[PDB]
């Protein structure tokens, strides 16, 4: 089903932790337009039909992958929200 | 069978009852025709439990 | 303990819908506020006017029954409204509880528009992390992403060019 | 089937004990032993003045337990709103948010899941 | 901001009532059947409750006013309740 | 195809006509078909005498004395074609002759009123209501006697009781309290019966001479020797007992309404209370029941019969004095015009109300006519008994089988005093009165089980719901052909032989033969059974003697195929079974499919829609022919041209096969060639796997028929105009509605394609084409202000109806099953080119999953597999008796027949066996299953009298390991019914009241979410799903359209608010007395409503 | 079973909420039961009789 779900799993304390930064991580590639990827350049998920899976067909699949990255850290409170979108905000014209 | 579960949730009476020992002690009964009395005798006092 | 002050509910909350032609429907509740209007009314004319105290006291009657009867009827009597249907008003009580009422309807909320049910058959192709979808029903469903794409092509000019493209089996 | 979920039946089933000394409140009362300890420890423990809530653990029917409930949302529920809150207003009644259904009706988010 | 965590039951006092009532209806006019405007006052002012047209009449929704009886009245649960409260 | 039946039973006589009992009943109901003076009474004339006397003798001025003397009504208003086309009610206008007299000389006579409309009853036995026709249901009760029950809980001391109808009315109760009791109580209050005794006439010397002559309890009546002395006192001593603030003296006030008409019941007298009294207890019933007021006294046959039997019961033996609650003996059966004469009945008793309030407002006696006369009340009643009743309802139109089935079949529930639906569990159970009386696998399986069912199919209801049954006499060893229809109690006095014993003829053919004594088998001697077992046939219901191979088969699912037996769409295309039970003539005889020849004659001519026939009497007479007729369920309706002009046809010939019949045969479905055996998946648990073939052939189809309608009306805020005008955009769609407002004819239709043009205040409201599917324009009807007989509605500016037809072809998701209960649905057809095909190039037509068989017990079905397999090459049918049919025996010999005409020519081929049957065959001895040094000719024939043979894939061409039974198999496609059509809606309508999704004839609508569903999703930990279900997908328009607008341009969707069915909880709470305030982590208001609540 | 008995379906909308539906409600990944330790994907009998039929001698 799903890539080193047993990886993701033994560097995720809950499964319900994973879930949840795998929806935050999904939702940030959505709302600042879809650049929000890590892993993107080089290897990267790909359609069938074409390569559009380079885009966004799924997101999931997206954050499953940075995650299985060690270039994304989940903190259940790692920073304050505020400057956290604020800098998001600055820093992605993406949207 | 299902409603043995059903009133072992609802504390109830069960119809068939069987006399528990009100004492920790011995048994001793008589065996009278009608109905036995059998005691939970101990070294203070025995406990009638009139079995029909 | 007792009901001096009666608040009187926001207008919307006992809608009052134009039914056609000018027929009203009118949520019972001010069926009864109408009354209980009338009734405070004439006992202000009364205390202002004279002190019949058999009236008085009559018109007391009637103001505390309507009071009750607006928290609830048929607790004193069955009152219902004008000649037609001897069908007391759902009171404040009628509207809070029944087996359909505002706690059985307010906890459940029994009704989703994305739904969908008919019959199946064996996926034996299939693997469990699928399944086996006749096209036609998700075309409905997912008309909204299906415009969203279709737009993201050159399907239809607009979204609403595209209800219309879509509108049509042909 | 694992015994774990009748454990947890019988604990919640069986999680009341009416009080026999009265220490606040009078003896004559029958309600949460988890309140009941809590209360002990409050009376004596953080309370001086030994002040003991005697009491025996109530044998309930699992339906009473239910009925037996602390919440009016729940409480509320089935038999009469009209006298539940009744209950529920001649005393300044404070229902936390605990327990599904309540939690449920408010829409609020259930404390399992996420 | 706050999350609810706890809900509280208590009685209201008819000063109470006001605290929050939008005023009092005191003529049961809903509308007339020409004019179909809250015709007064009554029990659909829009003042009272508040803006029929877009903020759109949520507020009417949510706003309320009052009513007050010159002869003050009694709860009917309170004494109809099996245990009459106030008997009792 | 010559038809070899097997069973070899000498049926003594032939099956009786089906549905009488609906005619009957009605026809019995009504006396008015013959002569108002014919005896019959039932209905309308008992109803007349019973309610139709109505007197004022002494109040005011009196003498009223309206008298009825002749009823009748003879005509059906409209014709039953017409009463469908306009919604007319088939009926007669019934006149009630009627004279009047007054104390006064003159006797003013208004004869003739046309007092009820009645509905006539169709020849089916429906009744035309409103342009379609209904039909009545019939019931079980406890027959209205004299029963007898231990004390329930004085178990030592039993208790008599008496149970008068209408339910209005005392219910005679005796007890005996031996310590110096004797209590009667007739509805709520014990009395001592003596009292009575000697109120109506009866000494207490007496009453102990010959009461306590045997019993010792007899001296608990003498004992009240005070009111004994004083017979007539003791009645005002009675009405003393009665406490309704009401004076004693009243000669026989309350005696009357304790007399005959009114609370004791108006059974038949001579059974309906006489057989309960004549047989139980007491020996004659001078009226039907208790009442004597010609002379002041009174005379009961009853009670001094019902303690003398108290005596016996509770001291001696003078018999088996015990009536059993449950035996079928004493409980009875309910006919529909029985409803009609009752609700009748209540009609005159309301018009004798009004006019006898009239009659004392009446000043003169010049008020018989009008003033005496109104027939709104009774014939209104009428109406709600016939429409507002809920008994009767659709009838059961999916085939002439399921019709009579649906109509010969009878129910415990009822207006619910005969009994309602929580305690059925001891009725439920088959009694063993029901042997020859009721077939206890017609039951519908449910929560409705054990409470319908047909009877049995021999048995009939000889005068008063008291089913008898035919049986074979049987005197000493020699049995008689005579058959004797027995009721149930007298089948406990004697031993019944079963049919499947062997006889000479009239004589046994085994001394040892087993018998039903009373219900058990008893192995007994020939010269031991007073009858013997007519038939197995007397034994079931109709659809239970349709499987042929039940002897082999569970009844657990034996129920399950008789029902789907009803289910059945008569098909383009209507087969016989290969093996068959003997009935399907009868079927379509009693079933009025097929036309049938009167007599001897020939064809004058066969046009599609008519046939002149001209008889050999000398007489011509032309039947029109149903071509296309819509069913209850939108079907075809045709008797299938089954003779050609010019050609003779005898007495009773089929003339045209109903639908779903072959050649006057029961023809539905299709007989296929299939094997069994454990395909990929597509057989995996019931799964079927069909072949291409039969969608090629023309072999599952039908056409089902679609029947929309729509309205105009003149709102007040403006008449809705059926117009062709859609104001807005688009005039190209509105080509096809031709005319103006109706659409043209004979067109196919795509989903949301205008039906009926009209707009709304102008604003377009017109009628569209439903999603789904619709097929071509067939019909349609125009009734607008210009009603020649219809009755538009208030409101309705006019209405209009459409017919549509969509000849259906089976296609994937059909469901099919055979007789012999084994049910499933297609799964899957394959093309054919790869399918497993015999050696022979001919391959089957349908592969099942055996996996199915073994767990049913149901060995019938594989029985008939082979006879049809075999009757495959033999080309030709078989009858099997249900049991004394055919037998293995016959099975081999029939195999080793065909085995060697296939083979035969396979070896006239010039080919005997291929390496590929060497090699299976091999290794079937390596299994065993051919003994190894046999022909392969020869292992290859025992194979096939072992019904199994060999196989070649088509795919991989193998062939198959293991030899496999086939044959063609009779199976069915069922009712389909609509929960196979998408109910799939994303968007669309929503209520008025609340905002949940609810479509419909616009949109599909929205699925029921139901509750424990939010319970599994409490078992995972949707949070956020759930809250978008009840909120974006629930309730919330607003948050669902923004979401809406968020998919439309495909982002983020927003955030759902709290819930404000919640927060509207909370004002009604503020709207009462109560307070609610929410709570901080600490005890803190938190406000809900930001700023929309604190003023200002 | 496959008597004519019709099933229901519906779908998750948000980002969050497909997550969380494909997470915690994928049948691939609810194997086991949880009401009791037994899986609930026992193979069936088509499957089975294959298997068992194979693997004899
Ligand atoms: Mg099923």
């Amino acid at each position: 089903a799903e890539p080193g779900i047993d990886k993701l799993f033994g560097m995720v304390d809950s499964k319900y932790r994973l879930t949840v930064v795998v929806a935050k991580r999904a939702q940030q590639l959505l709302r600042h337009g879809f650049k929000n990827t890590v892993l993107e350049p080089e290897e990267r998920p790909k359609m069938q039909t074409l390569e559009g899976l380079f885009d966004d067909p799924n997101a999931v699949t997206w954050a499953m992958k940075e995650l299985l990255t060690g270039r994304l850290v989940f903190g259940e409170n790692l920073v304050p929200e505020d400057r956290l979108q604020k800098e998001m905000e600055r820093l992605y014209p993406v949207e | 069978g299902l409603p043995r579960v059903i009133e072992l949730f609802e504390a109830r009476r069960p119809k068939a009852k069987a006399v528990i020992s009100e004492i920790d002690g011995v048994v001793r009964i008589e065996e009278t025709e009608e109905k036995l009395s059998v005691f939970v005798e101990s070294e203070g006092f025995s406990k009638e439990y009139k079995l029909p | 303990m007792i009901l001096e002050a009666v608040p009187v509910l926001p207008p919307d909350l006992r809608p009052m819908v134009q039914v056609d032609g000018g027929r009203f429907a009118t949520s019972d509740l001010n069926d009864l506020y109408r009354r209980l209007i009338n009734r405070n009314n004439r006992l202000k004319k009364l205390l202002a006017q004279g002190a019949p105290e058999i009236i008085i006291r009559n018109e007391k009657r009637m103001l505390q029954e309507a009071v009750d009867a607006l928290l609830d009827n048929g607790r004193r009597g069955a009152p219902v409204t004008n000649p037609g249907s001897d069908r007391p008003l759902r009171s404040l009580t009628d509207i809070l509880s029944g087996k359909q009422g505002r706690f059985r309807q307010n906890l459940l909320g029994k009704r989703v528009d994305y739904s969908g049910r008919s019959v199946i058959v064996v996926g034996p192709q299939l693997k469990l992390h699928q399944c086996g979808l006749p096209k036609r029903m998700a075309l409905e469903l997912f008309k909204p992403f299906l415009l969203k794409k279709m737009e993201e092509k050159g399907i239809a000019p607009n979204v609403k060019a595209a209800r219309r493209m879509l509108e049509r089996q042909r | 089937l694992h015994d774990k979920h009748i454990e947890i039946v019988v604990r919640q089933m069986m999680k009341y004990v009416e009080v026999t000394d009265p220490g606040d409140s009078r003896l004559l009362e029958g309600q949460v032993l988890e309140k009941w300890d809590v209360e002990a420890l409050n009376e004596r423990l953080i309370a001086e003045g030994k002040t003991p809530v005697a009491w025996k653990p109530l044998l309930m029917g699992v339906t009473k337990s239910a009925l037996s409930t602390k919440s009016w949302l729940s409480a509320a529920s089935f038999q009469n709103t009209t006298h539940v809150l009744t209950e529920a207003a001649i005393a300044g009644k404070k229902d936390e948010l605990i327990g599904l259904k309540e939690n449920v009706i408010l829409g609020r988010l259930i404390p399992a899941g996420t | 901001k706050k999350e609810v965590r706890k809900v509280r039951i208590a009685l209201a006092s008819p000063e109470k009532i006001r605290s929050w009532s939008y005023g009092e209806v005191e003529k049961p006019e809903t509308i007339n059947y020409r004019t179909l405007k809250p015709e007064r006052d009554g029990l659909f002012d829009e003042r009272i409750f508040g803006p029929i047209k877009d903020t759109k009449s949520i507020v009417r929704r949510y706003r309320m006013g009052h009513i007050e009886l010159a002869t003050p009245a009694a709860h009917i649960w309170f004494v109809k309740d099996v245990p009459s409260k106030i008997g009792t | 195809m010559e038809i070899k039946r097997f069973g070899r039973i000498r049926e003594v006589i032939p099956l009786p006509p089906l549905t009488e009992i609906q005619v009957e009943s009605y026809r019995r109901a009504l006396q008015a078909d013959v002569p108002p003076e014919k005896r019959e009474n039932v209905g309308i004339q008992a109803a007349f005498r019973e309610t139709f006397p109505i007197e004022e003798e002494d109040k005011g001025k009196g003498g009223l004395v309206l008298d009825f003397l002749e009823y009748r009504l003879g005509e059906p208003p409209f014709p039953q074609d017409e009463c469908r086309e306009k919604d007319l009610t088939y009926q007669a206008p019934l006149y009630a002759r009627l004279q009047l007299i007054h104390k006064d000389t003159g006797l003013i006579k208004e004869d003739e009123v046309f007092l009820g409309h009645i509905p006539l009853m169709t020849e089916d036995g429906s009744f035309i209501i409103n342009g379609a026709d209904r039909v009545i249901v019939s019931q079980i009760h406890r027959s209205p006697g004299v029963y007898f029950t231990p004390d329930p809980a004085r178990p030592g001391r039993y208790i008599a009781s008496i149970i008068p109808l209408p339910k209005r009315g005392p219910w005679i109760d005796l007890e005996v309290e031996p310590n110096g009791v004797v209590s009667m109580k007739v509805n709520k209050r014990k009395f001592p019966l003596v009292l009575l005794l000697r109120v109506l006439g009866y000494d207490q010397e007496t009453l102990a001479r010959e009461l306590g002559a045997y019993g010792e309890l007899v001296q608990g009546l003498m004992d009240e020797s005070v009111f004994a002395m004083r017979p007539e006192e003791a009645l005002i001593r009675l009405f003393t007992l009665l406490r309704p603030g009401d004076p004693p003296k009243r000669d026989k006030a309350v005696a009357y309404v304790y007399g005959l008409i009114a609370d004791p019941r108006r059974y038949d007298l001579g059974e309906a209370g006489r057989y309960k009294a004549e047989e139980k207890l007491g020996i004659r019933l001078s009226g039907r029941t208790l009442a004597r007021f010609e002379d002041g006294e009174f005379k009961d046959e009853v009670f001094l019969p019902t303690l003398r039997y108290l005596f016996a019961l509770t001291a001696g033996v003078p018999g088996h004095e015990v009536d059993d609650i449950d035996h079928l003996g004493n409980r009875r059966i309910r006919t529909v015009g029985e409803l009609m004469t009752d609700q009748f009945r209540v009609g005159l008793a309301r018009l004798a109300r009004g006019v006898r309030e009239r009659m004392l407002m009446g000043s003169e006696d010049s008020l018989t006519p009008a003033k005496l006369v109104n027939s709104r009340p009774l014939e209104a009643a009428i109406r709600e008994f016939f429409s507002r009743s809920q008994l009767s309802q659709f009838k059961d139109e999916t085939n002439p089988l399921s019709s009579l089935r649906h109509k010969r079949r009878i129910s415990a529930l009822g207006p619910g005093g005969l009994t309602r639906e929580r305690a059925g569990f001891d009725v439920r159970d088959v009694h063993r009165t029901h042997y020859g009386r009721i077939c206890p696998v017609e039951t519908p399986e449910g929560a409705n089980i054990g409470l319908i069912t047909s009877l049995a199919a021999y048995a009939r209801v000889d005068e008063l719901g008291f089913i008898r049954t035919p049986y074979r006499r049987v005197v000493g060893g020699v049995v008689t052909d005579e058959v004797v229809y027995m009721t149930a109690t007298e089948e406990d006095r004697y031993t019944i032989a079963q049919a499947n014993t062997p006889l000479e003829g009239n004589r046994i053919a085994a001394e040892r033969v087993v018998a039903r004594r009373k219900g058990e088998p008893v192995i007994v001697s020939p010269e031991e059974v007073e009858f013997m077992d007519v038939s197995p046939k007397q034994v079931f219901s109709v659809n239970t003697n349709l499987i042929p191979f039940l002897e082999h088969d569970d009844a657990n699912r034996a129920l399950m195929g008789s029902n789907m037996q009803t289910q059945a769409v008569p098909l383009i295309r209507a087969q016989a079974p290969v093996v068959m039970t003997g009935l399907e003539e009868r079927v379509v005889r009693d079933s009025l499919a097929a036309l049938y020849a009167e007599e001897d004659g020939e064809v004058a001519k066969v046009d599609g829609n008519r046939i002149v026939v001209r008889y050999e009497d000398g007489r011509l007479v032309e039947y029109p022919l149903r071509r296309f007729y819509r069913s209850n369920q939108g079907t075809a309706l045709d008797q299938r041209p089954r003779v050609v002009v010019g050609q003779r046809v005898r007495k009773g010939d089929l003339l045209a096969d109903g639908p779903a019949s072959e050649n006057g045969f029961l023809a539905l479905g299709q007989n296929v060639l299939v094997a069994i055996m454990p395909f990929d998946g597509y057989n995996f648990e019931d799964a079927i796997v069909i072949s291409e073939e039969l969608l090629k052939r023309d072999f599952y189809t039908s056409i089902h028929i679609e029947r929309y309608e729509i309205e105009a009306r003149d709102t007040k805020l403006g008449p809705e105009r059926i117009t062709r005008d859609i104001p807005h955009l688009s005039e190209a769609a509105l080509r096809d509605l031709d005319e103006e407002g109706v659409v043209r004819i004979g067109a196919e239709v795509k989903p949301g394609d205008i039906l009926v043009g009209r707009t709304s205040f102008v604003k377009d409201t017109s009628l569209r084409v439903p999603p789904g599917e619709g097929g071509i324009v067939v019909r349609t009807v125009r009734l607008r202000r210009g009603d020649p007989g219809v009755e538009l509605k208030p409101g309705v500016r006019e209405v209009v109806r459409v017919y549509v037809a969509q000849k259906r072809k089976l296609q994937v998701g059909d469901k099919l099953a055979n007789r012999h209960g084994n049910k499933g649905v297609v799964a899957k057809i394959l093309p054919v080119e790869d399918m497993p095909h015999l050696p022979d190039g001919t391959p089957v037509d349908v592969i099942l999953n055996p996996l199915g068989v073994p767990s049913r017990m149901n060995l019938g079905q594989i029985l008939e597999t082979h006879l049809g397999l075999a009757g495959y090459f033999l080309g030709q049918r078989y009858i099997s008796p249900i049991f004394d049919g055919a037998k293995e025996p016959e099975i081999k010999e029939l195999l080793a027949q065909a085995f060697e005409v296939y083979f035969g020519k396979r070896k006239g081929e010039g080919f005997g066996v291929d390496k590929r049957e060497v090699e299976v065959l091999r290794r079937a001895e390596k299994l065993g299953l051919v003994t190894p040094g046999k022909t392969p000719e020869e292992q290859l024939k025992e194979l096939f009298l072992q019904g199994k043979v060999v196989l070649y894939d088509g795919r991989t061409g193998e062939p198959i390991e293991g030899p496999i039974v086939v044959g063609q198999m009779f199976i069915m496609k069922l009712y389909h019914m609509v929960e196979d059509k998408m109910h799939a809606r994303s968007t669309g309508p929503y209520s008025l009241i609340t905002q949940q999704p609810l479509g419909g004839k616009a949109q599909f609508g929205g699925q029921r979410f139901g509750e424990m569903e939010v319970w599994a999703l409490e078992a995972y930990g949707a949070a956020h799903t759930l809250q978008e279900m009840l909120t974006l997908k629930s309730d919330d328009i607003e948050g669902r359209n923004a979401a809406y607008e968020a998919i439309i341009k495909g982002e983020d969707v927003p955030e759902p608010s709290v819930p404000e069915s919640f927060r509207v909880l909370v004002k009604e709470l503020q709207a009462l007395a109560l307070d609610v305030q929410t709570l901080d982590e600490k005890d803190n208001p938190v406000d809900i409503f930001e700023g929309l609540a604190s003023k200002r | 079973d496959f008597d004519g008995d019709q099933m229901a379906v519906h779908v998750p909308l948000s980002s969050f909420a497909q997550a969380e539906a494909r997470i915690q409600m994928l049948s691939a990944h609810n194997l086991l039961s949880p009401a009791s330790g037994e899986p609930l994907a026992k193979p069936s009998r088509d499957i089975i009789l294959g298997l068992y039929y194979i693997t004899q001698v």
